[PDB]
């Protein structure tokens, strides 16, 4: 805080206090997240901050640069470009009757599988991804804000919008995850974009299980290998034929609604990736 | 107090789940499904016939209902 005056606080974006701020050499505006670290035991060094440190490295024209990162006593200072609108915040604001523009929307979505792809690329996650983390400058750039922070760390309705983005492996309890999480919430958003409802508008873990069910089927071993062996899948789940996704969302072409359908696939290791998604027919304009 | 889903459907049941304050899913048995008289007991008001089906481990005090159709 040398560098930096408080001009004011703006939240409580999940991890920290977020506050507004201005650094006193160079006038720049920016975002601060006050962190207050757990204190650690003696030997075991703090694998949080060895996290962090690399992803200051990391830039990207459409991902929140990370600029800074401070220690006050047993505090942890993040400091990133200041962005004053954000995705939900967006969405919110269209008045009723009007939708996104189609090819806005094209534009948007590019841009989030390029931030995405250059963080998976250098083997770093999001997945916690939602609109509220997609950032908006005037110039009408998207950029992925708090990528990689779910790994460096680790109260229940705080959980109960980022179950609407949330992928079908982390909902049944699966052992492992990987890179086809953030491609499901990307999935999950680019139907938002269109539509600008929530597609997978679910009130708990087991009714977003269930909205997405009732859409794309109830997932068995045909079409899912090895799902009925995960800690929460259940033979008795009601049982949905696949849906009829058109159906669940307006506004796209073909070639949009086929992209989405790959960005949904059950089978992580069957689901599209950041790359290929890149190469859909749907983006050529 | 008690929130109730809508109602939802198969081709062959009809569903709907409830869920309960945090505070008695304590008391919401873990290792069996409930009769009719053990749901009732907790508070919860439906009709007849909706048969207590499953458990969702990671929130237990969800429960989830099924009742045949026609």
């Amino acid at each position: 805080m040398e560098d930096y005056t408080k001009i004011e606080k703006i939240g409580e974006g999940t991890y920290g206090v977020v506050y507004k701020g201005r650094h006193k050499t160079t006038g720049q505006v920016v975002a601060m997240k006050k962190i207050r670290l757990e204190s650690e035991e003696e030997g075991v060094p703090s694998t949080a901050i060895r996290e962090i440190s690399l992803l200051k490295e990391l830039r990207h024209p459409n991902i929140v640069s990370l600029q800074d990162v401070l220690m006050q006593d047993s505090r942890l200072y993040l400091i990133f470009e200041f962005l004053s609108m954000d995705l939900k915040k967006y969405l919110d604001s269209i008045p009723p009757g009007q939708y996104m523009d189609s090819s806005l929307v094209k534009s948007y979505l590019y841009q989030i599988l390029q931030g995405i792809v250059f963080c998976h690329s250098r083997r770093v996650l999001h997945r916690d991804l939602k609109p509220q983390n997609l950032l908006i400058d005037d110039k009408g750039t998207i950029k992925l804000a708090d990528f990689g922070l779910a790994r460096a760390f680790g109260v229940y309705t705080h959980e109960v919008v980022t179950l609407w983005y949330r992928s079908p492996e982390v909902l049944l309890g699966s052992a492992r995850y990987s890179t086809p999480v953030d491609i499901w919430s990307i999935g999950t958003i680019f139907a938002e974009l269109a539509t600008k409802k929530p597609l997978f508008h679910g009130d708990s873990e087991i009714d977003q299980l269930f909205r997405i069910f009732r859409a794309l089927g109830t997932p068995n071993n045909e079409v899912w290998p090895e799902v009925e062996s995960l800690q929460d899948y259940k033979n008795t789940f009601p049982k949905w034929k696949p849906g009829s996704l058109a159906s669940h969302v307006k506004n796209l072409d073909e070639n949009g609604l086929d992209l989405l359908s790959k960005m949904l696939i059950y089978d992580p290791a069957k689901r599209i990736s950041g790359k290929m998604a890149l190469n859909h027919p749907y983006f050529n304009d | 107090q008690i929130y109730y889903s809508d109602k939802y459907d198969d081709e062959e049941f009809e569903y709907r789940h409830v869920m309960l304050p945090k505070d008695i899913a304590k008391l919401v048995p873990k290792t069996h499904l409930m009769s009719e008289s053990e749901w009732r007991n907790l508070g919860v008001q439906q009709s007849q016939g909706w048969v207590h089906y499953m458990i969702h481990e990671p929130e237990p005090h969800i429960l989830l209902f099924r009742r045949p159709l026609p």
